[PDB]
């Protein structure tokens, strides 16, 4: 009515950017967190089989 | 005026929203885990091929 | 006064009622329904009358359902007008009508005096 | 066939209003519900109250 507005859809809209931007920090990071343990897997083979 | 909708409209817009970010969730963590796992089966094959 | 899928548009004076009954029904029992009459009566052109028009304002969750409410609005009557859920552009809608607005009334007066000589 | 259809042919409305309800008025997740099972003969009676 007179400022319903001011809460609900702020409200809405925060919890929209704040959602959307959780789900792209989790997928970007959990992709760099596969990418960082993929070097550490590789750097330790690649000690294991110079040592071999 | 109507005293129900005012109660249960920002209820269900939470809890639905809410609903959406689960599948949101789970959707970016199955993917993500995923690329995960097949990161590190590229990775593997790779340095095994080249050190053998 | 307020309260990505809030609409606006002109709604009859007198069907006022039907239009919330209407309301009442398509969204089983969910509606958040704010509307004030028009001073200042206006014309029209289908019936061609100093008609007596209203306006409306709701909010609801239904993204593609509009498809309906826009549709019977217009069927019936309405005029699609662009809003902002605040205060802020408010001026910025102030400032494009005034654009028109400054020079608007010209028309008739300049049409005059031609035809009149 | 007949009685194969039965079932559903009740199951479809039973869900129809166990989802109108929620949509409708209340909490999401459920409400009281019940069946009603009358003889005939009463319908505007019953109806009124």
């Amino acid at each position: 009515s007179q400022k319903n507005g001011i809460a609900t859809l702020l409200q809405a809209e925060k919890e929209a950017h704040e959602i959307v931007s959780k789900a792209r920090k989790y997928r970007q990071d959990k992709l760099k967190q596969a990418k960082t343990d993929a070097a550490k897997e590789i750097d330790s083979y690649k000690i294991q089989k110079d040592k071999e | 005026l109507t005293p129900n909708q005012v109660n249960d409209e920002l209820n269900k817009m939470q809890a639905f929203i809410r609903k959406e970010a689960e599948e949101k969730a789970k959707e970016i963590q199955l993917k993500a885990d995923q690329e995960y796992e097949i990161e590190k089966t590229n990775i593997v094959r790779n340095e095994t091929n080249n050190i053998d | 006064e307020f309260f990505v899928n809030y609409v606006t548009g002109v709604i009859a004076r007198d069907k006022v009622a039907t239009l919330e009954q209407i309301l009442w029904r398509v969204l089983r029992g969910n509606l958040f329904f704010k509307t004030v009459e028009i001073e200042q009566p206006v014309y029209d052109v289908k019936t061609r009358e100093y008609k007596h028009k209203n306006a409306f304002i709701v909010f609801s969750h239904g993204d593609l359902i509009i498809k309906r409410i826009r549709k019977i609005a217009e069927s019936l009557d309405a005029n699609l007008y662009d809003v902002d859920s605040s205060n802020e552009g408010r001026s910025q809608q102030l400032a494009k009508v005034n654009k028109n607005l400054s020079d608007l009334y010209t028309v008739l007066k300049t049409t005059s005096t031609t035809l009149e000589s | 066939a007949y009685v194969d259809v039965f079932i559903n042919w009740f199951h479809i409305k039973a869900l129809r209003v166990y989802v109108e309800s929620v949509l409708r008025y209340g909490l999401p997740p459920h409400f009281n519900i019940k069946i009603i099972a009358v003889p005939p003969k009463n319908l505007s009676k019953c109806k009124s109250e």
